[PDB]
């Protein structure tokens, strides 16, 4: 089966879509935040007196 | 008026004082113009559609073009009747350009 | 390693369906997949090299992963090309056999 | 984009074939003996199962 | 670096220039892509969600590889390029849905 037929035949559907999803993850990439690891430390809570 | 208002408080206050903004104008002061990333991913998004409906880069410039006519024309209205462009007339705007 | 093999078996299943023996078929769709699965190995291995030769921020993590990435392509290929048509004739005579 | 099989050149590809023509055809000339070769190897091996 | 890499082997293996331009454009298509998917899911950018997506660049690009070189075989068999890319897509696509 030919799943590709429709954009082969045409392309500027096949070009629209690319760049929806390219301009789409260009939005998202400022939005992301940023670190050097995904949160892995145990959450602490520090309770102090004198 | 916050910029002039920053001004004089440079001329005025002495070394030691400061203004900072609060409410409304706090909020004006510290938001950044999304507008500016907003606006033109609309336009390319609608021009992407249109270039997909017509199977052509250049056709979706023949809507794309007219739609400036209609928020002048309706903004003309609002000069000649002496009204402002308050946020209720701007997404009126939108509306009658998407017409 | 499955990507490049699954395609050498579609392949070779369809050369069956159109009319070849199975061992024919195996051997024909080795020879349809050898170029892009070789393309495949060297653009990956080339891309290896920096991170072998490249020492400063990032190093060693650099480093592991194209010792990793480069050993395993090698494997990836040349049991892709030489294991994988064996197993697809092994498999085909064991349902066929009579 | 692609053309067919022997469509004239177009001008990137007489600047590629000008510039690099001197490797495609010795490469090209490695590509078909290895894949000889390959095949030979693994149709021995089917053999050897 | 490996845009530079496929384009090269590309060139070398298929001795057209035109070939390359898919992988050219379909590996940074796919790579920024990722991240809206990435945002959505509620991810970051960190080390090892930005390793990940340079390890896929791999599969990435041997995707490209496999849809050219296939499309450029039915060329070398003496198809026109239409007809060529139609019987390549009969049959990769239902493989590389399932892969
Ligand atoms: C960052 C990602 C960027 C991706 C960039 C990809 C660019 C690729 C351009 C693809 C070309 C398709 O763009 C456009 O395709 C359509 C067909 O769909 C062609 O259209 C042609 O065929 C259609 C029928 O399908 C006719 O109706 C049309 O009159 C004719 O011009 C256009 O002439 C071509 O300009
Ligand atoms: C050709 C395109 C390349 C393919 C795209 C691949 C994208 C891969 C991830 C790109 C992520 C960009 O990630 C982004 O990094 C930059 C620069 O370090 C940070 O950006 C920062 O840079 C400098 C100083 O550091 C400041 O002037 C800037 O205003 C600030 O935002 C962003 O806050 C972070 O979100
Ligand atoms: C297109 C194919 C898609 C296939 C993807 C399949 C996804 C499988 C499900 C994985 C589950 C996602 O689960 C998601 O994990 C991320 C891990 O960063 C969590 O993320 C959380 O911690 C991270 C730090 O790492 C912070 O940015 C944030 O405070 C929070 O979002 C989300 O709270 C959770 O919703
Ligand atoms: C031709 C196709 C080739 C396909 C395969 C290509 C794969 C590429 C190899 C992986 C490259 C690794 O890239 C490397 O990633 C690591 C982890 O994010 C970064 O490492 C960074 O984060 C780590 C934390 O995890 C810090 O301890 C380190 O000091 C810092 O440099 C390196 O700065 C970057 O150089
Ligand atoms: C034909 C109909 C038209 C289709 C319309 C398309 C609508 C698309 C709208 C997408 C908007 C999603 O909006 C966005 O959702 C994400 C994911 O849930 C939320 O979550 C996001 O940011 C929050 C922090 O704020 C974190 O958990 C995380 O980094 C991320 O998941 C955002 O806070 C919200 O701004
Ligand atoms: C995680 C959940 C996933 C579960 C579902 C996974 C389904 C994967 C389906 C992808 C298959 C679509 O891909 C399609 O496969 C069929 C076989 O199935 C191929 O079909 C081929 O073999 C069949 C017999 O098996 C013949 O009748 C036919 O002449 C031939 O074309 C198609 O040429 C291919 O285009």
């Amino acid at each position: 089966m030919d799943f590709s037929r429709f954009f082969i035949d045409r392309p500027i559907f096949a070009a629209v879509l690319s760049i929806l999803i390219f301009i789409t993850g260009l939005i998202a990439i400022p939005l992301l935040p940023v670190s050097e690891y995904p949160d892995v430390v145990p959450p602490s809570v520090q309770v102090r007196a004198e | 008026a916050m910029t002039h208002l920053e001004e004089l408080s440079k001329q005025i206050l002495p070394n030691g004082m400061n203004i900072e903004w609060t409410d409304l104008s706090f909020q004006q002061a510290t938001q950044g113009n999304t507008a500016l990333i907003v606006f033109p991913v609309a336009v390319l998004l609608a021009f992407l559609v249109l270039a997909a409906l017509y199977e052509s880069w250049t056709l979706p410039l023949a809507v794309i073009l007219i739609v400036p006519m209609t928020m002048l024309s309706a903004l003309f209205g609002v000069w000649l009747t002496g009204g402002d462009n308050n946020v209720f007339v701007q997404v009126g705007l939108v509306v009658l350009m998407g017409l | 390693a499955c990507k490049n093999a699954i395609l050498i078996v579609e392949f070779a299943r369809e050369l069956e369906i159109q009319g070849k023996g199975i061992m024919e078929a195996a051997l024909e769709a080795c020879r349809l997949r050898l170029r892009p699965i070789v393309m495949t190995s060297i653009a990956f291995i080339a891309g290896t090299i920096p991170l072998i030769l490249g020492h400063g921020a990032g190093a060693e993590v650099r480093g592991v992963t194209g010792i990793t990435v480069f050993s395993g392509m090698l494997g990836v290929t040349l049991f892709g090309l030489f294991l994988t048509p064996v197993f697809y004739v092994t498999l085909r005579k064991l349902v066929t056999r009579r | 984009l692609l053309k067919p099989h022997g469509a004239k050149k177009d001008l990137p590809t007489r600047l590629i074939d000008r510039l690099f023509g001197w490797i495609f055809r010795p490469f090209n000339r490695f590509f078909l003996r290895s894949s000889n070769g390959y095949q030979g190897l693994v149709s021995k091996t089917l053999g050897r199962r | 670096e490996a845009v530079v890499l496929v384009v090269l082997v590309v060139i070398l293996f298929l001795q057209t220039w035109r070939a390359s331009i898919i992988p050219l454009i379909a590996v940074p298509v796919s790579v920024v892509g990722t991240f809206s998917i990435l945002y959505l899911l509620g991810f970051s950018l960190n080390t090892l969600s930005l390793f990940g997506l340079v390890l896929a660049i791999g599969i990435v690009v041997d995707d490209a590889i496999v849809v050219v070189e296939n499309v450029e075989r039915n060329i070398e068999e003496g198809l026109a390029p239409l007809a060529a890319a139609h019987q390549a897509m009969r049959e990769v696509s239902g493989p590389i849905i399932a892969i």
